């Protein structure tokens, strides 16, 4: 409640690439802890649907080709949101372009990497979150990921949550955390 | 110290 968390997941590809968002994901996200959650990518399958709808009071759902982007506003901080397969980090300009035709000070996309992925740029902040259910990509393996953005006034804390392979085999919820704070 | 805010680890 008093903090403002962001739920974002990306190109989960159920049915047709994962069949569910791994459980040890599902274990750390509960009821009433966020506020908002942003999947990028289209979302057919009923049950991750309805899991997702019991997590938040306010799902969004940002579409392939129903909502093309999607802008959020919290504190002084303006969030786009949009599925953007082309754009890649190795070409900045082009995503600092899109920041600017919405107006956003951060831009989440779910590239076609279908890797996390962060940076800045020309004081802005640029974000993918990479594959919930770590899809592959028709485009190393593809790991699972999830991210959380936790916005306070001019900052946000963005928190990524990856499922990664120890050498023993066991997969373990390894975070990150990164954060952005709108200059002056 | 700190947690993330699900609480899974304290940073380092």
């Amino acid at each position: 409640s008093m903090a403002f968390l962001i739920l974002v997941i990306g190109n989960l590809h159920i049915p047709d690439r994962a069949l569910d968002i791994p459980p040890k994901f599902k274990k750390l996200l509960s009821p009433g802890k966020i506020s908002q959650t942003l999947c990028l990518g289209n979302l057919t399958d009923r049950a991750t649907y309805d899991y997702l709808r019991s997590i938040s009071p306010d799902l969004k759902i940002v579409r392939g080709r129903l909502p093309l982007m999607q802008v959020v506003t919290h504190g002084s901080l303006r969030i786009g949101f949009l599925e953007g397969f082309t754009l890649v980090s190795e070409e900045p300009d082009v995503l600092l372009a899109e920041a600017n035709k919405l107006d956003v000070d951060v831009l989440c996309w779910a590239g076609g990497s279908h890797r996390f992925e962060c940076f800045e740029y020309m004081d802005k902040f640029f974000v993918n979150p990479g594959s919930a259910t770590g899809a592959f990509t028709t485009d190393e393996e593809v790991v699972p990921s999830f991210c959380l953005m936790d916005v306070q006034g001019i900052s946000l804390t963005l928190y990524v949550y990856q499922l990664r392979k120890d050498e023993n085999g066991t997969e373990n919820v390894a975070v990150e955390k990164v954060t952005y704070t709108k200059p002056v | 110290x700190g947690y993330d805010p699900l609480g899974l680890k304290y940073f380092a």
